């Protein structure tokens, strides 16, 4: 433990938080920043302008994605999938041999025409030169109402290999919310256990993409993909039985770092994580 | 073509 006699008090939650904004402006993007991808070809990049994609982590340079690591746990985060960026979104999925598809989009926010988000994982459909296809499977409750129902798309193109992806959509979690640590525990076990099951099969197969780091990564988004993509990452990190000792001043910046200095938006998200750390005895800050 | 499937 640091140095606060008391790691989990409010000195100790002041002291993190004083870290933790320190660091989110030092991270705030600038026009025609270095440090974050910028939009080329006149077409738009980021979903929102002040949610910005870093640069040397983004998986694809067409996409508002990265390659996120905390820890020993390696994940993606991106934003929601602008319809002309679809078929490239589905040529990562299948390059990456995802064993796990988490979208944490509440599907009020799918279905509001405004809002710009493609249904393009519930229903079968033609992108480009791909050919993707949805299938409805189990239905599994978090608790407190909030449920997840699963999907198995199916990204098929020509001249490539077809990748069956297994999809985990949280429909009833609302934006700028955070759901109570039970139902974002039992969520974040449920995802690993589909990774898992799905990770298994391309061992048994032999695939080549056992070897490679970047492949194999739980590919996870929101809306944003900062806010309840962080809080759903970072029960992931403390999911895993590697990441011991890791504190949460570590997971957060890391995420920042690696995405931008937006993940874990609101506190109520912050919070959630604070007090799961706090029941593992996980310590909150570092030195 | 289908190896994974």
């Amino acid at each position: 433990a640091p140095s606060t006699v008391s790691p989990y008090g409010p000195e100790a939650r002041a002291e993190l938080s004083s870290r933790l904004t320190t660091l989110r402006n030092t991270l705030a993007p600038a026009t025609n920043d270095p440090r974050y991808l910028q939009a080329c070809g006149g077409e738009k990049l980021n979903r929102f302008r002040d949610i910005q994609c870093r640069r040397q982590t983004a998986v694809r340079a067409d996409l508002n994605a990265n390659y996120i690591q905390v820890g020993n746990t390696r994940t993606i985060a991106c934003q929601y999938p602008l319809q002309s960026q679809l078929e490239s979104h589905f040529r990562m999925l299948a390059e990456n041999r995802t064993p796990v598809l988490a979208v944490l989009a509440s599907s009020s926010e799918i279905a509001n025409q405004r809002f710009g988000m493609p249904d393009y994982f519930r229903q079968s459909g033609t992108y480009g030169s791909i050919t993707v296809e949805s299938k409805m499977t189990q239905q599994v409750g978090l608790g407190d109402g909030i449920m997840a129902d699963m999907y198995t798309l199916t990204i098929r193109e020509a001249g490539q290999k077809t990748i069956s992806v297994p999809v985990v959509h949280v429909g009833n979690w609302p934006d700028q919310t955070a759901v109570s640590s039970e139902v974002t525990k039992a969520l974040a076990s449920l995802v690993d256990q589909t990774a898992e099951t799905k990770r298994n099969m391309y061992e048994s197969k032999g695939s080549s993409a056992v070897a490679d780091d970047s492949k194999l990564r739980p590919v996870i988004h929101s809306r944003a993909g900062v806010g309840r993509t962080a809080q759903l990452i970072g029960a992931m990190c403390m999911n895993d039985s590697r990441n011991s000792q890791l504190s949460v001043e570590d997971m957060v910046s890391q995420m920042r770092v690696q995405r931008n200095g937006i993940m874990v938006q609101k506190d109520e998200q912050l919070d959630v994580l604070i007090k799961l750390a706090e029941g593992q005895g996980r310590p909150l800050l570092n030195s | 073509a289908d190896e994974y499937l």
